[PDB]
């Protein structure tokens, strides 16, 4: 019955605002310090900030100490944490972890027993557009015959969340879709390949399928033989 | 301004082998530890507070120590749903610095990779740029470092790297290079060809193409 | 600038375990790691085991899963391999590989004579 | 190069040392005339107390054999006519007979190798009788002077090594000592009077606190420091009560170090076991005065030794408001547990004098001892002009900016809510210094007389200014640091020396003479068994001179002799004669010394004067004839008709005034 | 005043 929901998480554009906010359902706010701890992706765990909200006491992380209010409203049971100024470093999964009050912290803070589910933020500065999708074909004057194995490179898709399906989900055996990966351009790439059959491919038209829900971009890209 | 810090970055091991995890304390936070257990996609849970005592519900297998500022979590034979990150949390202190995270894989027979080059589309005509990506699979450990040259020129900021997580089905690992050229750059060597090095090989393997 | 030797002898007999060995000499091997490689005709320079600096976990190839274990002592700075019920197919040279690169990617250049095993 | 500093460092301070023993010599000679003086009236100089303490000192050099003298002190039967009591205990006359006793074998020593030590000559008052005054080593009085002057000559050594300390830098003992020398009529008034107790348990007190400060500062312990601060502690407490309260101060000042992670375990050991050999010695050499227990020391000492003996216990604790409250509440919970539990619980003694000039200054509490203590203006408030000569050579603004500049550092190099056990704070001393800085001045507020404290830890704190650490370290280089700290001295000594001028050009008065005309008519016209009454200022002289028994003297802090005061100072009140008569019969006092100045009306500050004090202490009898408008009548008329069992027998120039009670 | 004084 006790539990943390995190929300208000999403895009922002670099030197904007969010205004997310922890709710507790069950224990009551005030009888307990409530931390914010930020995720970056592949990466380890690490403290933002901490509301003792019993008389107010606030404390914040060295990194963002002058960026950053957390707020509790007692009245509804709920914190809120404000972020301005974002730099480009600060996109990462926020978590809200409970554990035992400052002023009755004596011997020091308790572990936090329980968590939010987190949200995500994310600083860009890019429009959200639809992908590219190339063909990547084996060529057919190499390891003809044996193992062979096609797919297509999907490029410039925002948000991440893309789906890749093939031949409308016909073959699922040798799939391999690489992690979204983003460099300082920008850019997202990704590739999704499966082992092609032998007998000439199959004598099949091959389809690649792009799903992006928050572009509603489902094109089909042919794959041919070179 | 206090660190925690976990010697062992990458720990492998087998279904029912004890394992044991460290953390160091620059400090001497006194008994505030504890060690959380996170698996990807979700939120970590408490698995060990103050270094010496078990969080109600978790399994009794597991186990903490403390000697001197030296943290330790024992378990005595890992199993299947314990595969995951183990962070070491300090709670001594305003700054509550976690630490950097120790990964508990499967370990496994190693596999030669396997390693194919797929150069620019006739598409890439239209993009402006061409990109050429060489994609091995089948190898293990992940501990593999690709170099590119060419001429015996340094090459670096351009090829992009990506690698999977272990495969569920037999615990394998797929990595990619991709490296992007400009119009320009396409009027280079017209032979293309990569190096990848890894521990199944004695000497590094290099594929070149011409178009 | 590397260079090994091995130790052990005698007349082996099939089926049994053999107590392989390999020192390095003028150089410690700590900083690095240490492998076992298996050379055949025509097909060689194939991963057989490894060891990385004092035993954190010994991997093995498949077909010696079990049948060959690896151990390492810095005190005397060698490599020490046990054997046991060599099978028939395993006439080969085993050589003590060292890589001269710090990062662990296997840049091993260095072969010596390593050890004939023939079964017939 | 590092070894010839402390040499230099050493052979400054005994220099400035010495120089402060001329200067206090100096103003001394200057202010009283002592070199020309008739040996009876260097006596008739030493004032209300000054006359008592001395008084035993003459009494002992004179005795057969020192034994028999301190024989005769330790069972006084003059001092308080009517019951035999030990004035070694009472009055705090160790420093008495330490002099004695050296003296005693040192001028038969002299007398045996005919050295001539003290020669003397006639003085020519003028119309007066000639008399005799007697200049050199072996004269008792410089004897005296001379023990007192140069123990009393090395507070200028201490607070230069407490300088140094704290800045270490001989830049900061420079501006400690420059500091006090310019501050010094406010900060000592031992050329003025010698003879008190303060005189002497005031540089044993600055060199226990410079000794503390260097044990705190190395982390020093062992045998060796507790000893060192015994040698210091000891002394203190047999030379003056109040030491008892000021040391006091430091285990208030102590407290606060040692639960802010600043002190070591084992140097607050070391600390404390010397506190408590100290005490348990000089409770010993006291013949066990009871007014030792009871008071706010012993308490004090056992509260930090249990704090100090159960705070390994709490090593796990990291929160540091939680671990600073609770030591804070144990603290005041057994000192106060212990000071109720022994006073009431047990009704050993305790003195509430106090106590009562306390809540006398906040509450209505008027009372007849608080209002001869509030009246004197020595126990009053400080005056602001005080603290506009001390904010003219600018002591004050160096100690605020200092202040400030340690609290702006103690603030970003700590964490204040959380923290470690093992590591400890660094720069102890400094806090330990500014927190018995704020202790002392918050005493020198409420009452004057205690800027004794408060001038010489502004004169220690002011060194702060020249710490490197405290001062932006390394950030301004070293030549600007010199230069800086030249200029600063430069200033100071454009506001110094008009201080020093005036202090030398001072110089004061030496006639009273009617005070020797009614002690020659008391040697006189009385037998040497009669036992005098009166005011408590003369009643010192005439038991320092003349040897008459008193009933009633100027130490008044033990209890026994507030209700003898409050008895004879009847006299002044508006109850019957024969009341009055009756009671002086009583006490078995025959003459009754007083002045004709103490009983004529105020109108400028009501409840200051006796008439006044007796209206509320007296308030049934209000509204009868007051006696001192009796005492002018009969006085003037010359004819005591109408006071009847009182009889005037000394009347002279209408100044002084001898009563015979029949 | 009873008792000494600062001057
Ligand atoms: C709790 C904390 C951390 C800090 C608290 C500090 C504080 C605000 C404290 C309490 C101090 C107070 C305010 C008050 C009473 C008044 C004094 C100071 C009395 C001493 C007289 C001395 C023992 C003889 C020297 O004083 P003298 O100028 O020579 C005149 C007479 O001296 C005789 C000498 O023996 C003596 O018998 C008489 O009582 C009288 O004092």
């Amino acid at each position: 019955e006790v539990q943390l929901v995190e929300s208000g998480g999403g895009l922002v554009q670099p030197g904007g605002s969010l205004r997310l906010s922890c709710a507790a359902s069950g224990f009551n706010i005030s009888s307990s310090s409530i931390h914010w701890v930020r995720q970056a992706p592949g990466k380890g765990l690490e403290w933002v900030a901490s509301i003792s909200s019993s008389y107010g006491y606030t404390s914040y992380a060295d990194s963002v100490k002058g960026r950053f209010t957390i707020s509790a409203d007692t009245s509804k049971n709920t914190a809120y944490l404000q972020m301005n100024s974002l730099r480009a470093e600060d996109t990462a999964v926020y978590y809200c972890a409970r554990s035992s009050s400052v002023y009755w912290s004596w011997w020091g803070y308790s572990a936090f027993d329980y968590w939010g589910q987190g949200t995500l933020v994310t600083v860009s500065s890019a429009s959200t557009k639809g992908p590219s999708v190339f063909p990547l074909a084996p060529s057919s004057k190499s390891t003809s015959g044996g193992t062979a194995a096609l797919g297509c490179l999907v490029k410039d898709y925002f948000p991440e969340p893309v789906t890749v399906s093939w031949n409308s989900g016909a073959l699922t055996s040798g799939v391999h879709t690489f992690p979204a990966v983003l460099q300082s351009s920008g850019l997202y790439s990704l590739s999704s390949v499966v082992t092609v059959p032998s007998s000439s491919l199959g004598t099949q038209t091959y389809i690649c399928n792009v799903n992006h829900k928050p572009s509603n971009t489902k094109v089909d890209k042919k794959v041919e033989p070179k | 301004d206090i660190q925690m810090t976990q010697s062992p970055s990458s720990l492998s091991a087998s279904v029912g082998d004890r394992v044991t995890i460290t953390c160091r304390a620059s400090q001497s936070v006194s008994s505030a530890v504890a060690w959380y257990q996170q698996k990807p996609g979700k939120a970590p849970k408490l698995l060990i507070y103050s270094a010496s005592s078990l969080y109600s519900g978790v399994p009794s297998r597991f186990s903490g120590s403390r000697s001197g500022t030296d943290f330790t979590l024992t378990i005595s034979s890992l199993q299947p749903e314990d595969f995951a990150t183990y962070y070491c949390q300090q709670g001594a202190s305003e700054p509550i610095t976690f630490g950097q995270g120790t990964k508990v894989e499967i370990k496994r027979t190693v596999a030669a990779p396997s390693v194919f080059i797929f150069p620019p589309s006739d598409s890439q005509l239209k993009s402006g740029t061409a990109s050429v990506v060489c994609l091995l699979n089948n190898f293990y450990p992940r501990e593999a470092k690709v170099q590119w040259k060419v001429d015996n020129a340094l090459q670096s900021g351009n090829s992009q790297e990506s690698v999977t997580e272990q495969d569920s089905k037999d615990s394998t690992y797929s990595l990619s290079s991709t490296l992007t050229l400009s119009k320009a750059d396409y009027e280079k060597h017209k032979v293309y060809a990569c190096e990848v090095t890894h521990q199944g090989l004695s000497s590094p393997v290099t594929k070149s193409f011409n178009r | 600038q590397v260079q090994l030797q091995e130790s052990g002898g005698g007349l082996v007999q099939p089926g049994g375990s053999l107590r392989l060995s390999c020192a390095a000499s003028g150089r410690t091997i700590s900083r690095y790691a240490m492998s076992w490689f298996r050379q055949a005709p025509g097909k060689e320079r194939e991963f057989v085991a490894v060891a990385r600096r004092s035993g954190d976990g010994a991997f093995y190839a498949d077909s010696v899963q079990g049948r060959f274990t690896v151990s390492r002592d810095d005190a005397k700075n060698t490599v020490y391999l046990q054997m046991n019920s060599l099978k028939p197919e395993d006439t080969a040279v085993y050589y003590c590989a060292i890589d001269s690169d710090t990062f662990y990617s296997g840049s091993y250049d260095y072969w010596g004579q390593g050890t004939q095993v023939t079964v017939s | 190069y590092s070894q010839t500093w402390l040499a230099s460092v050493v052979i400054i301070g005994l220099l400035v040392g010495y120089i402060n023993y001329q200067h206090v010599y100096t103003l001394f000679e200057n202010d009283k005339h002592f070199s020309h003086l008739a040996d009876f009236e260097r006596e008739m100089a030493y004032r209300t107390e000054m006359g008592l303490y001395y008084s035993y000192y003459k009494t002992i050099i004179n005795a057969p054999s020192f034994l028999e003298g301190v024989q005769e002190i330790t069972h006084d039967t003059v001092t308080e006519h009517g019951h035999e009591i030990n004035t070694l205990n009472r009055f705090n006359l160790y420093p008495e007979v330490i002099l004695a006793f050296l003296y005693r074998p040192f001028r038969a020593f002299a007398k045996s190798a005919n050295w001539q030590i003290e020669l003397c000559w006639q003085v020519n008052r003028g119309e007066l009788r000639p008399v005799e005054s007697c200049e050199g080593i072996g004269n008792p009085h410089y004897f005296y002077i001379t023990g007192v002057f140069i123990v009393a000559g090395t507070v200028a050594s201490s607070i230069f090594y407490l300088g140094v300390l704290v800045s270490d830098s001989i830049f900061g003992g420079f501006l400690s000592v420059l500091c006090f020398a310019f501050n010094h009529g406010e900060a000592t008034r031992v050329q003025w009077t010698p003879p008190l107790r303060e005189s002497f348990a005031f540089p044993f007190i600055i060199g226990h606190i410079a000794i503390l400060t260097f044990v705190i500062k190395y982390k020093k312990s062992g045998h060796s420091m507790i000893l060192l601060l015994t040698s210091m502690a000891v002394p203190a407490l047999l030379f003056w009560q109040f030491t008892q309260f000021a040391f006091f101060t430091q285990i208030c000042s102590i407290f606060l170090a040692f639960s802010l992670d600043l002190i070591p375990f084992s140097t607050a050991k070391t600390v404390i076991h010397s506190h408590i050999i100290s005490f348990l010695i000089g409770f010993l050499l006291l013949f066990g005065n009871e007014m030792m227990i009871t008071a706010l020391y012993f308490p004090s000492i056992l509260a930090l030794g249990m704090i100090i003996y159960i705070s390994p216990l709490l090593s796990n604790l990291k929160f540091r408001p939680a671990y600073v409250l609770f030591l804070a509440i144990i603290f005041a919970s057994i000192t106060l547990g212990l000071k109720i539990g022994l006073s009431k619980g047990l009704g050993i003694e305790d003195d509430a004098h106090i106590f009562d000039i306390l809540r006398s200054k906040f509450t209505s509490f008027a009372n007849f001892h608080t209002r001869l203590y509030t009246c004197s203006a020595e126990f009053d408030f400080i005056q602001y002009s005080t603290i506009e000569k001390l904010c003219g050579t600018l002591l004050i603004p160096l100690a605020l900016i200092s202040l400030v500049t340690f609290v702006f550092n103690f603030v970003k190099n700590t964490n204040l809510l959380w923290r470690n056990s093992e590591e400890i704070g660094e720069n102890g001393e400094i806090l330990y210094n500014v927190v018995q800085l704020c202790c002392s001045t918050v005493m020198a507020f409420l009452i004057m007389r205690l800027k004794l404290f408060m001038t010489p830890h502004l004169c220690i704190v002011a060194a702060l200014f020249a710490n490197s650490k405290l001062l932006g370290g390394d950030r301004i280089s070293k030549t600007i640091r010199v230069s800086a700290l030249v200029g600063v001295i430069a200033i100071l000594f454009y506001r110094g020396i008009p201080n020093i001028r005036q202090q030398l050009n001072v110089k004061g008065e030496y006639s009273n003479p009617d005070q020797e005309m009614l002690f020659d008519w008391i040697q006189h016209n009385t037998k040497q068994d009669a036992v005098f009454a009166g005011t408590m200022p003369v009643m010192a002289n005439v038991k320092l001179t003349t040897l008459r028994p008193i009933v009633n003297h100027p130490h008044y802090e033990h209890v026994g002799i507030r209700e003898r005061t409050l008895k004879v100072y009847s006299m002044f009140s508006k109850k019957p004669i024969a009341e009055v008569h009756k009671i002086m019969k009583e006490m078995g006092v025959n003459y009754f010394v007083f002045q004709l100045m103490n009983c004529s009306n105020d109108e400028r500050r009501p409840e200051c004067v006796y008439r006044g004090m007796w209206d509320e202490e007296d308030p049934k009898n209000s509204g009868r004839t007051a006696l001192c408008d009796l005492w002018i009548l009969a006085a003037n008329s010359k004819d005591n008709s109408r006071i009847a069992p009182f009889k005037i027998v000394y009347n002279a120039n209408r100044n002084y005034i001898v009563l015979k009670i029949l | 005043g009873s008792w000494a004084k600062w001057s």
